[PDB]
RNA sequence: AGGACCGAACCGACUAAUGUCGAAAAAUUAGCGGAUGACUUGUGGCUGGGGGUGAAAGGCCAAUCAAACCGGGAGAUAGCU
RNA sequence: ACACAGGUGGUCAGGUAGAGAAUACCAAGGCGCUUGAGAGAACUCGGGUGAAGGAACUAGGCAAAAUGGUGCCGUAACUUC
RNA sequence: AAUUCCUUGUCGGGUAAGUUCCGACCUGCACGAAUGGCGUAAUGAUGGCCAGGCUGUCUCCACCCGAGACUCAGUGAAAU
RNA sequence: CGAUGUCGGCUCAUCACAUCCUGGGGCUGAAGUAGGUCCCAAGGGUAUGGCUGUUCGCCAUUUAAAGUGGUACGCGAGCUGGGUUUAGAACGUCGUGAGACAGUUCGGUCCCUAUCUGCCGUGGGCGCUGGAGAACUGAGGGGGGCUGCUCCUAGUACGAGAGGACCGGAGUGGACGCAUCACUGGUGUUCGGGUUGUCAUGCCAAUGGCACUGCCCGGUAGCUAAAUGCGGAAGAGAUAAGUGCUGAAAGCAUCUAAGCACGAAACUUGCCCCGAGAUGAGUUCUCCCUGACCCUUUAAGGGUCCUGAAGGAACGUUGAAGACGACGACGUUGAUAGGCCGGGUGUGUAAGCGCAGCGAUGCGUUGAGCUAACCGGUACUAAUGAACCGUGAGGCUUAACCU
């Protein structure tokens, strides 16, 4: 239950070929602030949908 | 649903009391025994006079069973105790002359004949 | 489900004398006797109704001979002839598995004038 | 192996999910809009909507029924004068769930759920 | 012959006069309608395309609703095969009933199964399970050994051990048909067939005799 | 009355499981034994290395014991690695 | 060795129920254990219930299950009574 | 026999079936009288065997509640 | 020897065939039956207990049979620790004694979070040469292959009888296997009720919290097995052992040398599942894009703007799909989820009141009230318009044909 031989900087580096971040490829822009949120969440003023629905 | 070890109330008047089953019969690597089956056991209980002794082994027949028989419909007949009656060892034909209690009709197997002629009901 | 429920009212048959868990109830049911076909009856006591529509059936349980015995009925089913019960029963559940214990008579159940 | 099964385990034994449902339930009668976690506000929605039922009647029993749920005479006295019978009229959705960000603490999806009215 | 793609509605059962109370299963076939037949003049064999049920406009796409629009027949969901056995000639529109099976007798239903996730190796091949008690250290349901020793060095290819069951693809086959209704499109057959209430199922004649 | 009885605090450590790079260089959980006596516990003293003490196992004597630990003979010696 | 499921002597010791300083729910008082959020696979740990059977398991009834109180009744071989 | 090698001795009992258990027989490899012989009430977390009771020990596992395992955010070892 | 853990048990195997059963044959001191012996055959199958640490054996009872062996006397980074194998203690015994005896008994710590191979699953990338969604093909590979019994033939053949078939057919089983939730059952800490103590809601009543779900009796859905369906084949091809026909070498004879006919669970298909990464990367259907422009060591060249479709992807509601990816359903033109609406189910006569009774408590309102995942309906809440990715007719040669 242990490594027999030191592996290298290749298969390190191969392993971590799916670890990487994907991205959010896309902001979706309220109609009133016009702000950029993310698809489906208020904005961080406080709009959704193009209305101040939180009152914050 | 008997098996090994299991213990059966006798249903005849042939001077067993309680007996229980250490084979079960007709097949390799066989499991449980309905109330169609033939069963090997012995004795744990007799009558004093008796037809039979403490510690015979012979072959019996489960009448009654408390998993109990399902008929064609899926109606479901449950006893209360896993009963049987004995045989004689070699070419069956029952030892005994009464029954006690009720069988149930799965018996008409041609050759339980008198087990259906000397129980009383069902 | 309407399609199952098409094909389960056609077949639930239509007498079906209403009771209540507690009562004696003496079945009808047929022994076909081969080519010959009799009639007997089981008379005990329903210890539970299992009330889902055509699958619906029930217990009786029959002291005979010291050997508790418990049929059930699925109630739509054309070998069971007729339902005639015989005394009304109280009982302040709807199922009754503490018969297969008591013995005797003090098994027995109340009346249920009222 | 989870077929046809529903509610959340949500990480906590019966007792706690029924007593926090029992209490969360209370603030957002309270306050009108509480902001919880997402999988959190989604099986709060189970539990407030059936007793803004049991205010769209103002019998005896319904008091003490939903005085049996939650404990509480003042979320009682909210529901049945306030805000049972204003809600009598759109039967179905009563609170509405909305999306925010994620929790700085331990990035939790975070969400706002309220009731549908919120008037002032 | 062609078989007849179906749904599963359930499970019923069916009281016959005479006793016995027979388990049947409740498949909804449509009208299924024959969208392309497939000849070995250009094509390497003979077969025919079926598609059933119905299909949201919205939800059906540009490169497959055509498919529909040059055999003229309205838009199902999923579209299924047949291998013909030489006496069968269709044509491209012709909606086959279910009264093919006005004399079938035991039809194979080809359905998929319902999905038990990862399983384990006493669930998914009926591994014994060890002793409970008597000592057993943190082992109660393992697999136990899987090989031998240095000297087949290795796993063998095909050991039976935990991972996926269910989710597959599973013929049933002589399972007795008993109701051929067809005001109601319907069919009732013995027994149970491949799971999952409401999706889709293949019926097929017997091929064992 | 009692090295008497059942049983907590208290003291012990039979069995099981866990734990075995541990919550821990000997524990936890569940059950188990004494439980007014050869009882247990605080405070302080006393007994030193071929010596002590030991209802005695070769046990204990600062996570060390068929001869402690520290420095010194001392870079012992090593037909062996 | 650590903000370590360990060790540590003395003192005060409330309400209900109970023989009780046990235990159970509370008081006074003090705390929620310095990572969280979801999902509801295998397998592991701690537990719950189980058809029919009832020790066949197994080195072995290991573990578990089971018994559990007070009052009266009744109680074997043997005995140093 | 905590002692008996041959030996699972032989007889009896217990089990349907008993290399262990109980009772005997002496053929004591190689018991034996304060390195004590032989009994013996009570005692024991004491060894051996049997019987009632109870049961997931098992036939043969099933489902369930929770703490991990799995996913994301934070921190972040190890033997080799 | 700077360590290969050493018996048996358990779990899991798997190969050989010198075959235990089933299959095929020849011989018989083979009448039938049942047997002996030899040849061919490895597809499948191939006991449970008692005693012992035992493998083994012995006994009991089955079974068609209770196969020999190899695999580190298979299997401890899988379990066990009873045996052998440390310290303690004792008997026999040998020794003056320390102690000693695969002589006896009693007791006696079993560590590892898996980098690589391997295997079970499940995806990401690229490829497959215009890009796209589907539907198949089948090279290749995997799974399955067991059999008892009664009955018909038939008391027929056979035989003095006693006994008792061959060949073919029917049915009901034992084991194993796949699937399934109608049935019968289990579970069901998300349903309803009973109840012990205590506390709290100001008090009564009525409730809740804690006590392993506090203890309990029931029990939807889902999930199960003991519940119920279903399988193993037929047939065809080529053969083994074998049996033959014709037939010379060798005027006869002869199953073989030419030629020809049968011949078994093994072999190849037939049954089921995977499968075009089968780089030999397959076929059919279908859908989508037909804008100009500069530059260059001018080459399948590179760049600029105008466009970005089919579609996919991402996000959201989400599922009998799921560890995570993935897979399916659905996104307002909507029933995917929740809520709701009526029902089903389960529990089993709520509360409040009235009446009766000294009271506990019983009656009537009332088969009430409450009901989880279920069934049928309803846009009430939630699934936003957009954006992102994917382009702009697709290499050279030759052939065959339209031009």
């Amino acid at each position: 239950a242990v490594q027999q031989n030191k592996p290298t900087r290749s298969k390190r580096g191969m392993r971590r070929s799916h670890d990487a971040l994907t991205a959010v490829t896309s902001l979706s822009v309220d109609k009133t602030s016009g702000e950029k949120h993310l698809r489906h969440h208020i904005t961080a003023d406080g709009y959704y949908r193009g209305r101040k629905v939180i009152a914050k | 649903m008997i098996q090994e070890q299991t213990m059966l109330n006798v249903a005849d008047n042939s001077g067993a009391r309680r007996v229980m089953c250490i084979k079960v019969l007709g097949g390799s690597h066989r499991r449980y025994a309905g109330v169609g089956d033939i069963i090997k056991i012995t004795i744990k209980e007799a009558i004093p006079r008796g037809k039979v002794k403490k510690g015979d082994v012979l072959k019996a027949v489960v009448v009654r069973t408390k998993k109990g028989v399902r008929r064609p419909d899926g109606s479901v007949i449950r006893f209360d105790g896993n009963a049987c009656v004995l045989l004689n060892n070699n070419s069956e034909q029952p030892i005994g002359t009464r029954i006690f209690g009720p069988v149930t009709r799965e018996l008409r197997s041609e050759k339980f004949m008198k087990i259906i002629s000397l129980a009383p009901e069902v | 489900s309407n399609i199952i429920k098409q094909l389960e009212q056609e077949q639930m048959k239509q007498d079906v004398p209403s009771f209540r868990p507690g009562d004696t109830v003496e079945v009808k049911v047929w022994v076909v006797e081969g080519s010959k076909k009799r009639l007997q009856a089981f008379e005990g006591v329903v210890i539970a109704i299992r009330n889902r529509g055509l699958h619906s059936a029930f217990t009786v349980r029959k002291i005979s001979n010291g050997e508790g015995v418990e049929r059930v009925f699925q109630t739509h089913s054309p070998v069971v002839d007729s339902i005639s019960v015989k005394r009304r029963g109280a009982v302040r559940k709807a199922k009754l598995y503490y018969l297969r214990e008591r013995t005797g008579k003090a098994a027995r159940i109340k009346e249920r004038l009222n | 192996m989870r077929h046809r099964k529903s509610g959340r385990q949500l990480n906590r034994n019966s007792s706690h999910r029924q007593a926090m449902f029992r209490n969360m339930a209370g603030s957002l009668v309270r306050h009108e809009i509480i902001k919880t976690t997402l999988p959190k506000a989604k099986e709060l929605r189970r539990v407030v909507e059936p007793l803004i039922t049991l205010a769209k009647t103002d019998s005896v029993a319904n008091r003490r029924l939903a005085f049996a749920r939650t404990r509480d005479n003042e979320i009682v006295a909210k529901l049945f004068n306030e805000l049972g019978p204003r809600f009598a009229s759109r039967a179905g959705g009563y609170t509405r769930i909305l999306k925010c960000g994620f929790r700085a603490g331990d990035n939790a999806p975070m969400a706002y759920i309220e009731l549908v009215d919120r008037s002032e | 012959m062609i078989g007849l793609v179906g749904k599963k509605v359930g499970m019923t059962r069916i009281f016959t006069e005479d006793g016995v109370s027979i388990p049947v299963t409740v498949i909804e076939v449509e009208a299924n309608r024959v969208t392309q037949v497939k000849d070995l003049a250009n094509d390497g064999y003979r077969a025919i395309q079926v598609t059933t049920g119905a299909k949201k406009a919205n939800r059906v796409t540009k490169p497959e609703a055509g498919h529909f629009a040059k055999a003229g027949v309205e838009a199902g969901r999923g579209l299924w095969e047949f291998r013909l056995a030489e006496g069968e000639e269709f044509t491209v529109g012709q909606s086959i009933s279910v009264e093919l099976f006005a004399d079938v007798k035991k039809v194979d239903v080809t359905g998929t199964s319902k999905g038990k996730g990862f399983a384990g190796t006493v669930k998914r091949w009926n591994f014994r399970t060890q002793d409970a008690t008597h000592g057993n250290s943190l082992s109660h349901r393992v697999p136990g050994s899987i090989g031998q020793n240095q000297t087949p060095g290795k796993v063998f290819k095909g050991k039976k051990m935990a991972g996926q069951m269910g989710n597959e693809r599973v013929t049933v086959q002589s399972l007795d048909v008993v109701r051929v209704d067809a005001e109601r499109n319907l069919l009732l057959v013995k027994g149970a067939v491949p799971g999952a209430t409401g999706s889709d199922l293949i019926v097929k004649p017997a091929v064992k005799a």
